[PDB]
């Protein structure tokens, strides 16, 4: 049974992964942000949460 | 408060979406010998402010 509620969902299961390149210009959607460019290594280091 | 500046990270994310108005805090209470009473009056609480 399929229940549609006022709510955010939370089941959704996309799965479908891809494997990397770099130094490539290539399309990326890394978690839902497009873009077209060229990937490396980056030296700064994030917070924990970013 | 103490003068100082101190940022707050993020902890959780809840997508609950429910209608919230009110809130109350808890408290943790401790019974031994040397408050002697029934449940009603015989506990110690402790040092604490918020
Ligand atoms: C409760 O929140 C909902 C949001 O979906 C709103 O439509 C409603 O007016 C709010 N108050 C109620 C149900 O009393």
């Amino acid at each position: 049974s399929f229940e549609l509620l006022h709510a955010p969902a939370t089941v959704c299961g996309p799965k479908k992964s891809t494997n990397l390149v770099k130094n490539k210009c290539v399309n990326f959607n890394f978690n839902g942000l497009k873009g077209t460019g060229v990937l490396t290594e980056s030296n700064k280091k994030f917070l924990p949460f970013q | 408060l103490p003068q100082g500046f101190s940022a707050l990270e993020p902890l959780v994310d809840l997508p609950i979406g429910i209608n919230i108005t009110r809130f109350q805090t808890l408290l943790a209470l401790h019974r031994s010998y040397l408050t002697p009473g029934d449940s009603s009056s015989g506990w110690t609480a402790g040092a604490a402010a918020y």
